[PDB]
RNA sequence: UGUUGGUUCUCCCGCAACGCGGAAGCGUGUGCCGGGAUGUAGCUGGCA
């Protein structure tokens, strides 16, 4: 039975789930198998799917637009992750459910994150606030809010600079735009969305940690889950910060966004 | 944590006799250990540590003070071989100009890369630069690499949306012979191993413009999906070398490792900013240092 | 258009933070939406 160890350890860490967390899983698994004696194959699937779902049923909660003039959405993370993108198809989403959805341009750093918005803009026939490259992030997402809050918008989009968890002083200005916010609505932003790339090994830990200690995440998307990476690091996050996962990146159309589902990301982590 | 591990395993299961294969056992598993906290894909963590056990066996180790110590400068050394040498450059000697194609996953930082490349080229190399983009997929990827190339102050062969990258790269390979250009740097659009169309796309832009360098570029936060990729990429193209970007982050980079064992390519440079000055040359040892911690 | 609040660029300065550097110091997608000068200037928001 020790092929099996080896056998289950091997796939547990080839999909970057971390040897804490396979410890953890392994080690109640051992006690579960062992307890209601199982014998065969079929039985031990299933019990591990089972205590998996227990760690991700703290985190399955939907994320709630509905209340709110508007609801301001703050996505945060570090770069290339797929902020923008995701963004693009919140809109879509939003728009299908009868909400005025607006955009912050809020990446006034990198070369052409603005023009990139607009066209997720022009994409989803919704207005985009945006000054330009150079300008204060800060100041952008602000007077994004008031703009909304006069058109009365029901959903803001800000966007901001992906930035690295370890370059403090980016996290200080992570902070300011926050901090600017409360002037406009206590409660904002209703939600702070980390974006994890799937490709991402344990330094999504990090990343959860750093990001959360700045400005408290209340969600995470899950992106290019279309490929081959399982995206396991999630299990250690959510073991550690419990950040509800609220939608999975699954390509590049802006209709590759689908709401989490435990199940659904049980199923793919296996094939 | 290394130096304080190893030595404990190795005060603990022998004393003062010289190192012994029953001596490694507890080495081995907690250096594998390491190394997959440190996003190291598996099976290199295990062709490592058996040139690692090849070491162990012969140990000239009891006459050293710390055996932790020693032990480490062995793994050490070993990394920092397995991590290839310095000053690996770009073959910028042959027949001009000098085409460059880029390659790799969605969002890896190949724009940013390409800009960094024209910089250093222009600068320093005395290169006369024309970049290109085939990114006809993600929004406003060309105007990227436009405002790059205008930023570092290089020449950019506009292309659209409505092209299609053979056209477009042959389009610049044309122009860059025409005007006597020094190298061609050509972006591509991000793409994962398992799109078939994307990669046949790649493949026939590797083809059309026979490039001298071929570079595949990865994060340096990457965990073990890199055994994937890298394999694939390695299959699919001649690559000649390697960046990893965004190494000024905290990841332990291990997948540097990883990468570097399945297509056994060199890694040419560490992208290390989102400025385009952020380029930096590869040195084996402070990589490897950084992996061990 | 009317009025105000941002911001950018140009000039001026303060306090602090971060990065690099024996240090002196050089910086700044950092903070105090710091303080001023200025544009006939831009870009952005609110309200009549
Ligand atoms: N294959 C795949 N690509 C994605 C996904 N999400 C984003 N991308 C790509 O990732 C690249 C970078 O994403 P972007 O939104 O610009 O990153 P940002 O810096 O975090 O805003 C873009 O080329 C996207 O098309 C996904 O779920 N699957
Ligand atoms: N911090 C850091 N960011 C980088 C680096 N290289 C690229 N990026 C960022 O990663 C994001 C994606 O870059 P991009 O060049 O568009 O990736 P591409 O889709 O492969 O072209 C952008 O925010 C870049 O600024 C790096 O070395 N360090
Ligand atoms: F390219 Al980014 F946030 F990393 F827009
Ligand atoms: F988003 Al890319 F190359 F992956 F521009
Ligand atoms: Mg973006
Ligand atoms: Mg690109």
């Amino acid at each position: 039975d020790d092929d099996l160890f080896e056998e289950l350890e091997e796939q547990l860490l080839i999909a970057d789930v971390g040897v804490e967390t396979t410890r953890k899983i392994i080690t109640n698994l051992t006690e579960g198998a062992s307890r209601k004696q199982l014998r065969d194959a079929e039985a031990l699937y299933g019990l591990l799917k089972e205590e998996m779902g227990e760690i991700l049923a703290k985190v399955d909660e939907p994320l709630n637009v509905e209340g709110k003039a508007p609801f301001v959405i703050l996505m945060v993370g570090v770069n290339g992750v797929g902020k923008t993108t995701t963004i693009g198809k919140l809109a879509r989403q939003f728009e299908q459910q009868g909400k005025s959805v607006m955009l912050a341009a809020g990446d006034t750093f990198r070369a052409a994150a603005v023009e990139q918005l607009q066209v997720w803009g022009q994409r989803n026939n919704i207005p985009v606030i945006a000054q330009h490259t150079g300008a204060d992030s800060a100041s952008v997402i602000f007077d994004a809010i008031q703009a909304a809050k006069a058109r009365n918008i029901d959903v803001l989009i800000a966007d901001t600079a992906g930035r690295l968890q370890n370059k403090s002083h980016l996290m200080e200005e992570l902070k300011k735009i926050v901090r600017v916010m409360k002037k406009l609505d206590v409660e904002a932003p209703h939600e702070v969305m980390l974006t994890i790339d799937a490709s991402t090994g344990q330094n999504a830990v990090s990343q959860a940690k750093l990001f959360h200690e700045a400005v408290g995440l209340t969600g995470i998307t899950l992106t290019k889950l279309d490929g081959t990476a399982k995206g396991g690091v999630i299990f250690s996050v959510a073991d550690q910060f419990g950040i509800p996962i609220r939608y999975i990146g699954v390509g590049e159309r802006i209709e590759d966004l689908r709401p989490f589902k435990a199940d659904d990301f049980i199923e793919a982590l296996f094939a | 944590n290394l130096t304080d591990r190893l030595s404990r395993t190795l005060r603990n299961i022998s004393g003062r006799g010289r190192l012994t294969e029953d001596n490694v056992k507890d080495t081995l598993r907690e250096v594998r250990m390491a190394l997959l906290e440190a996003d190291v894909a598996l099976p290199v963590v295990r062709e490592f540590i058996n040139r690692v056990k090849e070491k162990a066996v012969g140990h000239e180790v009891n006459k050293s003070l710390t055996p932790g110590q020693e032990f480490v400068k062995i793994v050490r050394n070993e990394l920092v071989a397995a991590m290839g040498e310095e000053n690996q450059t770009l073959n910028l000697a042959a027949q001009p100009p000098a085409v460059v194609l880029m390659a790799g996953l969605q969002g890896a930082g190949k724009t940013t890369s390409v800009g960094k490349l024209g910089k250093f080229l222009r600068e320093k190399h005395k290169k006369k630069v024309l970049v290109v983009s085939a990114d006809v997929y993600r929004p406003a990827a060309i105007k990227q690499l436009e405002t790059l190339a205008e930023q570092v102050g290089v020449d950019f062969f506009p292309s659209d949306v409505g092209q299609k990258p053979v056209d477009i790269v042959n389009a610049a390979l044309k122009e860059a012979k025409l005007k006597f250009y020094d190298v061609l740097l050509v972006d591509t659009a991000g793409r994962l191993h398992v799109d078939e169309a994307m990669m046949d796309e790649i493949k026939q832009v590797h083809a059309s413009i026979n490039p001298v360098e071929t570079l595949f570029v990865v994060d340096a936060m990457t965990g073990q999906d890199a055994a994937n990729t890298a394999k694939a990429f390695n299959e699919a193209l001649p690559l000649t070398g390697v960046v990893l970007t965004k190494v000024d982050g905290d990841a332990r980079g291990g997948a540097a490792l990883s990468i570097r064992h399945i297509t056994g390519k060199p890694i040419k440079f560490l992208g290390v900013g989102e400025k385009t000055e952020a380029l930096e040359p590869f040195h084996p040892d402070r990589i490897a240092s950084r992996i061990l911690g």
